RNA sequence: ACCCCUAUACCUUCUGCAUAAUGAAUUAACUAGAAAUAACUUUGCAAGGAGAGCCAAAGCUAAGACCCCCGAAACCAGACGAGCUACCUAAGAACAGCUAAAAGAGCACACCCGUCUAUGUAGCAAAAUAGUGGGAAGAUUUAUAGGUAGAGGCGACAAACCUACCGAGCCUGGUGAUAGCUGGUUGUCCAAGAUAGAAUCUUAGUUCAACUUUAAAUUUGCCCACAGAACCCAAAUCCCCUUGUAAAUUUAACUGUUAGUCCAAAGAGGAACAGCUCUUUGGACACUAGGAAAAAACCUUGUAGAGAGAGUAAAAAAUUUAACA
RNA sequence: GCCUGUUUACCAAAAACAUCACCUCUAGCAUCACCAGUAUUAGAGGCACCGCCUUCCUUAAAUAGGGAUGGCUCCACGAGGGUUCAGCUGUCUCUUACUUUUAACCAGUGAAAUUGACCUGCCCGUGAAGAGGCGGGCAUAACACAGCAAGACGAGAAGACCCUAUGGAGCUUUAAUUUAUUAAUGCAAACACCUGCAUUAAAAAUUUCGGUUGGGGCGACCUCGGAGCAGAACCCAACCUCCGAGCAGUACAUGCUAAGACUUCACCAGUCAAAGCGAACCUCAAUUGAUCCAAUAACUUGACCAACGGAACAAGUUACCCUAGGGAUAACAGCGCAAUCCUAUUCUAGAGUCCAUAUCAACAAUAGGGUUUACGACCUCGAUGUUGGAUCAGGACAUCCCGAUGGUGCAGCCGCUAUUAAAGGUUCGUUUGUUCAACGAUUAAAGUCCUACGUGAUCUGAGUUCAGACCGGAGUAAUCCAGGUCGGUUUCUAUCUACUUUAAUUCCUCCCUGUACGAAAGGACAAGAGAAAUAAGGCCUACUUCACAAAGCGCCUUCCCCCGUAAAUGAUAUCAUCUCAACUUAGUAUUAUACCCACACACCCAAGAACAGGGUU
């Protein structure tokens, strides 16, 4: 039968390979994740339907900003295949309330807290 | 499926096709013997009155004899040179009251074919032997042997269910708890034909009374017939599972001990083929000798009171005549000599 | 209407039809739940508290007698004769709060409710009321204008009568000698003096008590009501007299 | 030629597990034979259902398995055991939440 | 205008129809959802309401809102039918010629019938034409009038005939018979919306449950960390705080759906066949679009409009092979 | 079947019905039949006159035909069903000529079924599974007129056949319920008749004929429980695998009450149970049954209602049938599948006197095919029976013959086996529906298949399929039958698509030649010549049917390959090697050509349906 799949543990433990690969540092984790539906829920279980309502990817393509915390991850480990992860990165730290209606979400996954629309 | 055939076989009672079967099959095996061993079948049957030995059982004897029924079996002993059943005179057709619960609670008499009884008179349990009754669960020789002096155990086993509530029914209405409690009794349901492997070498005294045609009862009884047309396949087969069981009962029988194969009916082939085929399996397959012993001493002695087929050649076989409708009955004895 | 089938064409079964299965109010055994429903009495409640904020808002008259006209007509009740409704019932919910002294006739009475009666200084008696007197009181000008003589008040059914002639219940047929004394045993009972109601100045209304065969208090049976003319006809035949005073 | 064995399934099985608060009578779990046995306040019916004898949590332990002594079966197997081998069983105990009652100031006399 | 590219009429019945499954030539006209119970909304009055009766532990009064059409073979009652045909009654008529003689004789006209062949098959004809053929003084053919009438008649029994369609006539009436069966069921627009089973003279249906819809109440619903769920003799599941979420339960009312398909997986039966038959978990299909050639079920992808903008998803088969001492 | 007669008006004329004769049963009698009669009579019925008793032949070939109380007995007769001598003939070999009708054109008049719209092609694939409409190719100006019937699963009856419906109806019954009605009696009432009540029959009347499975049977099952399937909460089917139950034993507090829970997926029902009163100090799988209604003072009890959620009481048969539907459900057919079937390779066991591999072939293995017997129920049940035969054939090659090669247990001739080749051909008769088969005679051969087991709007209906009737058998009967037999209505005027004038083969004879080969007996190739036969295309000088012409039975002409291998030179690999090495031959298709080629009224015609065409000097 079809069931759900649980992942073995060793999967979700990163490498120093992994570190070098993707540029990141065991220590001082991430705190966002930005995730994006890349993947249709259709032709998927219900409950990666449902996953996926409860994290709010319904729409493909739309970043999401979640926590990093091992609930969400849970989630995100049931429905893996149909997302992008991303670190979310703070170059100027997180937005203050002066500055947060300049905020802009690069596509490296970078929200900077002004945006100009003017050449460097 | 095909609904209009071009002509339907006749629809007959089991009672009537068991009626042809034995009419085209005893008449030639018997000759002028089939007339009075047929109107003997088709008449009604003549019971005995087994006195329950744990019971007060010279109290019931007394009781029978003033009823004027006399011990068929106390008369044997006295020229044979421990059982109780009274029958009546030769010809007279009275039928024993019957029979109710004791002052030890337990029923006084069992009402039972005599002819049945001679199996286990034949059978000779000495004092202390350890009995196994392969198939034989309708009651009757179980409860004669239980009365016997078989306090070595009794395994009395069967196939159906049924049969052993049945027989565990009349052990409670006739053997006392304190008998049965030990493993003086053990009541099973098994099959015997894989009796032989889960006991070899073991019974000194074996009772084999097997599936049969049981011609009294086909001939009256409508109901569960054998020789109804849906149960062909069992009827054709029954010899090859009496000699299997026969096989079994003789693989599980100490050597040098006794066995007496069994049936309630006149069928040749089910009686001396059937006693034959096991004797040569047992012999060829598993290499195991066994002798027949001779029962004629016994005919001569129990002839007053059941009419035997003379012309048989291994075993006794008492026919139910109008004088003594006690059979029928075939009972082989054998010893396993090796 | 669905897609084809009985449903469809209007022609599914009757209600409670479970498709052949032995229906639900079928397989149920039969009870007497409601064997003799419609000869069965049934009395409409009167709670004291019901019956005092009628007093209060002035719709009955606790200065004269109180029976089951006067209820009606100040709308305290709703009787309904052709429903097995054989008069009224005091009931004691609002035993506590009751202050009225009040001369009060009904069909039934609960021991507490009497107890309140009596202890706020006022008179209760239980009448019977057959059908027929029954809804003459309830509806007396519909009777009068039927144009009828007013008919005698039948006695109570035989069942009934132990409990119109025992004094404890007040019954308008038991013996008066007996009344003081069950006064007296609810008056220690529920821990209250009796109030002489000889020495009231309404003594004489709290007295006043219509004859058994009598349906209003005034009015004798065969008197015929005229109210056209604002009049009352009396019969002097002596068969008459006699059967309406029998 | 294979008649019967038509039996709808019992529905029987765990109806409380671990953690969760039973009221005194709830039936805890209902089993053909012991499969699990009655612990701490709870009580067992005719057909061997485990049913809640006081309010509390439901906790399910493995506990050594010391029969009755007139349950000769389970004797004569112990018997047979050797001499370092102790049977376990799982047992089913409700864990009271409330007391069983406090004292009041009922009248200053 | 066509040429270019895209596009597999509609309705109904279906798991699924361009389907080579049904209906439709077309125009006009006519042609098919009728209602209580209890609910909901809106008023009135209010512990009472109502124009007697009835209801009432906020009810009661009033209104609004809700339930199709065509079609059997049949059954029964009363009439009408023997101008056809079956048989019979009365009183009539016909039967050349030859042969044999007095014939249920022979050949053969009229006459009656209808063996075989061909034509015809909406025909000349709702049973005929041409030839051929049987009888043709007899149980023959036939004109006239009368008679037997339908749970009946009559019958050289073929279940034949009884006014073209008799295993039981025809007409009228009950009758708008009934039909779990077939077909049909007519303005616009939006929204939610698809199958656990049980019982059944029941498997072409229906009642309950499940699912679904609407309105209302308040409060946890789902996902889910440990801990926890058996001895005999695997994938997973259940329970489950956090967490991400916003749904859940209950109350009131009510229909409809309960003849399913293929794919992946675990099985059972078959032959480790079937586009084969069953059960279980999931997906898709009965719903849009893109792709795999065309394509219900495979892959991508969905929430809906306009744009003569843009980035992408799935998405194109691969391979060529034998010397030898 | 004795005969003459009768019958399904309108698919059966008969062996069926009747029939004289014979036989069985019933009735002793008059004023409406019988009958104006009386046992030699009348009625009902059976049966069929009379009479009598008790392997060979046919053919050449033969599934054909004939002969070795009841039961025999064919004299006569028969539009009955078979066989047959002789003759006859266009039935046929094998078709032709002519006349009339029809037909086509001109003139008048002028329907019918049918029809979703059509701007209406072919191939392959796809698909609700056989497409004009979809995908990829190919083709493609436009329209008339006349033919054809391959398709439009063509048009005609909500076809035929099969299944279903808590649909009908006819019939039979030992189906259930009745005896209202008649005929008998008996008891009452009256003094035989009448009336009432009973009993027995006859006669009828009403109503029903459960469900799931099983094609070659002679049935099984229907409710409840345990185990696997369903491994671990619950749940889980089967026309799945096994096993069981319709109780028994104890006790008599096996009493009364009551929180809270479980629950077979609903309900109904079924379970457990704290505490309390009162007492002492039930078990295990299932072991069953609702309502109503009966019995009972009450307590309580009552169906093997087992079709086990249970109609209070009802079976068969229908082909005499009917209606409503079903491709949801059968048979032909199509479509899946390849168990079965067939073919080819691998392996060498073993045969082949020795020898695996000339040839055959075991166990097995691998592929290919969709020609058999099955399985599946996916399209079609809202007019397509089916098998054979006639006619015309299209196609595959897994080749029967003819052609070219290799091997051989190939001396030659015969053969066997394998590769290549589908241009052409592949007979006529007897029995029998018969395909097939057997038999007779031939042939170079008498190939295996597919094409809706090709083709039935082109034909036939011989078997088989409805109504009729027999023999045998089943059944109480009505009726039935995978059996045998006799008979039995085969419609369509073509709207659309498609189509309607496109270098031969073989046998035999002779020569080579009774030569090669061989010891002989036998006996070849190649090449050449002559005769025929068929097939195609023409023609009428003869002959013939006939007659200003059309025809065959008459005459004339018919013309090239195809490639499997056998070799030369020669490397990779200095030999060798025919070469998916370069290369040289047998080796050729790139059919060679032939035919046709003129843009321009009326009459006749060898030209023709019309139109068109040729001649008019
Ligand atoms: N509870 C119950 N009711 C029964 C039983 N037998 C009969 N009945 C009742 O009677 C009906 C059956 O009627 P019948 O079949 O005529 O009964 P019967 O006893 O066989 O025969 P009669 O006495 O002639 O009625 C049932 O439906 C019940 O109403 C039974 O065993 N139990
Ligand atoms: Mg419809
Ligand atoms: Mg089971
Ligand atoms: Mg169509
Ligand atoms: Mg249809
Ligand atoms: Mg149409
Ligand atoms: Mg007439
Ligand atoms: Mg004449
Ligand atoms: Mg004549
Ligand atoms: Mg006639
Ligand atoms: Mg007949
Ligand atoms: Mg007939
Ligand atoms: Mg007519
Ligand atoms: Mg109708
Ligand atoms: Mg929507
Ligand atoms: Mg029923
Ligand atoms: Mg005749
Ligand atoms: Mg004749
Ligand atoms: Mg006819
Ligand atoms: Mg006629
Ligand atoms: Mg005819
Ligand atoms: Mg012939
Ligand atoms: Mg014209
Ligand atoms: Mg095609
Ligand atoms: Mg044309
Ligand atoms: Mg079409
Ligand atoms: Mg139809
Ligand atoms: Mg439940
Ligand atoms: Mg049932
Ligand atoms: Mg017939
Ligand atoms: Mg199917
Ligand atoms: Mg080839
Ligand atoms: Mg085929
Ligand atoms: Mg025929
Ligand atoms: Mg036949
Ligand atoms: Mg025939
Ligand atoms: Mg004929
Ligand atoms: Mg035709
Ligand atoms: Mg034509």
């Amino acid at each position: 039968k079809f069931t759900r799949s649980r992942i073995p543990e060793k999967v979700f433990q990163a490498s120093p390979e992994d570190h070098e690969k993707y540029g990141g540092d065991p220590q001082n984790p991430h705190k966002l994740h930005i995730v994006t539906r890349i993947k249709s829920t259709r032709r998927r279980p219900y409950w990666e339907k449902d996953i996926i309502k409860m994290l709010g990817l319904e729409k493909a393509h739309t970043p999401q900003v979640h926590k990093n915390i091992p609930s969400v991850n849970a989630k995100l480990k049931v429905v893996k295949h149909l997302i992008r992860i991303k670190p979310l990165k703070l170059p100027q730290g997180l937005p203050a309330e002066e500055n947060m209606s300049n905020t802009c979400l690069k596509s490296t996954g970078e929200l900077v807290v002004q945006w100009h629309l003017k050449p460097v | 499926y095909k609904k209009k055939w071009a002509a339907t076989e006749p629809k007959f009672p089991a009672v009537r096709l068991a009626l042809q079967n034995f009419d085209m099959t005893y008449s030639v095996q018997f000759g002028d013997l089939w007339p009075s061993i047929r109107v003997s079948l088709l008449s009604e049957q003549k019971y005995g009155a087994l006195v329950n030995n744990f019971a007060a059982w010279d109290h019931v004897s007394a009781k029978l004899e003033q009823l004027s029924a006399k011990d068929f079996v106390n008369e044997a002993i006295s020229h044979w040179e421990n059982l109780r059943c009274f029958t009546f005179d030769r010809g007279d057709i009275s039928r024993f009251p019957p029979a109710r619960p004791g002052s030890l609670g337990v029923m006084e008499y069992y009402l039972m074919d005599a002819a049945s009884l001679l199996p286990v008179l034949a059978l000779g349990l000495q004092p202390g032997d350890i009995v196994l009754d392969l198939c034989a669960a309708p009651g009757g020789k179980t409860l004669a042997l239980l009365q016997t002096g078989c306090c070595r155990n009794l395994a009395a086993n069967d196939l159906s269910p049924s049969r052993i509530a049945r027989l565990q029914k009349i052990l409670h209405s006739y053997v006392p708890e304190e008998i049965r409690d030990g493993n003086q009794v053990r009541v099973t349901s098994w099959d015997g034909r894989k009796w032989g492997e889960l006991e070899g070498d073991t019974y000194d005294r074996v009772l084999v009374d097997v599936p049969c045609t049981t011609d009294r009862h086909s001939l009256h009884e409508e109901e569960n017939n054998i020789f109804k047309r849906s149960r062909k396949k069992e009827r054709q087969i029954l010899p090859v599972l009496q000699v299997q069981l026969l096989a079994a009962g003789l693989l599980a029988t100490k050597p040098g001990g006794h066995v007496v194969y069994s049936t309630c009916s006149l069928s040749h082939l089910q009686n001396e083929y059937v006693v034959q085929g096991a004797i040569e399996l047992l012999a060829n397959q598993y290499s195991i000798q066994v002798q027949v012993e001779d029962l004629t001493h016994f005919r001569r002695v129990f002839m007053d009171t059941f009419c035997f087929f003379s012309s048989c050649q291994v075993g006794e076989l008492v026919i139910p005549n109008l004088m003594a409708n006690f059979g029928p009955m075939y009972f082989c004895k054998m010893r396993r000599l090796t | 209407r669905g897609h084809k089938g009985e449903r469809q064409r209007g022609t599914r079964p009757r209600l409670g039809f479970e498709g052949g299965q032995t229906p639900f109010y079928i397989r149920i055994p039969k009870y007497g739940f409601n064997e003799g429903h419609s000869f069965r009495r049934q009395y409409k409640p009167l709670s004291l508290n019901r019956l005092q904020y009628l007093i209060d808002l002035g719709r009955v008259d606790p200065s004269q007698p109180i029976d089951l006209t006067q209820l009606v007509n100040g709308r305290g009740v709703t009787i309904q004769p052709l429903k097995r409704d054989y008069g009224v019932q005091l009931v004691e919910e609002g035993a506590d709060t009751f202050t009225a002294k009040v001369n009060i006739e009904v069909q039934l009475a609960s021991e507490l409710a009497i107890a309140a009666i009596e202890k706020n200084g006022g008179v209760v008696t239980t009448a019977f009321y057959d059908p027929r007197s029954l809804d003459i009181v309830c509806k007396p000008v519909p009777f009068f204008l039927r144009g009828q003589p007013i008919p005698k008040r039948m006695l109570p059914p035989e069942e009934l009568v132990p409990y119109y002639t025992d004094a404890k219940n007040r019954g308008y047929l038991a013996d008066p000698a007996k009344f003081p004394e069950a006064r007296l045993e609810l008056a220690r009972k529920y821990g209250y003096i009796l109030p002489d109601i000889t020495k009231d100045e309404l003594f004489k209304m709290l007295c006043t008590r219509k004859d058994p065969r009598q349906i209003f208090f005034g009015l004798a049976p065969g008197w015929v009501v005229n109210m056209a003319d604002k009049k009352i006809l009396k019969p002097t035949d002596e068969n008459l007299l006699k059967y309406y005073t029998s | 030629k294979n008649l019967g064995g038509k039996s709808s399934g019992r529905r029987q099985g765990i109806k409380k597990m671990e953690g969760h608060y039973v009221h005194a009578g709830n039936i805890i779990a209902t089993q053909r034979h012991f499969r699990w046995h009655p612990g701490a306040h709870v009580g067992v019916g005719k057909n061997k259902c485990l049913y809640a004898l006081e309010e509390g949590i439901v906790r399910y332990t493995k506990e050594v398995y010391v029969p009755h002594p007139r349950n000769t079966e389970a004797v004569d197997l112990i018997t047979r055991l050797p001499k370092g081998a102790v049977l376990y069983k799982t047992f089913v105990h409700v864990v009271p939440a409330k007391p069983e009652g406090t004292f009041k100031l009922v009248a200053m006399l």
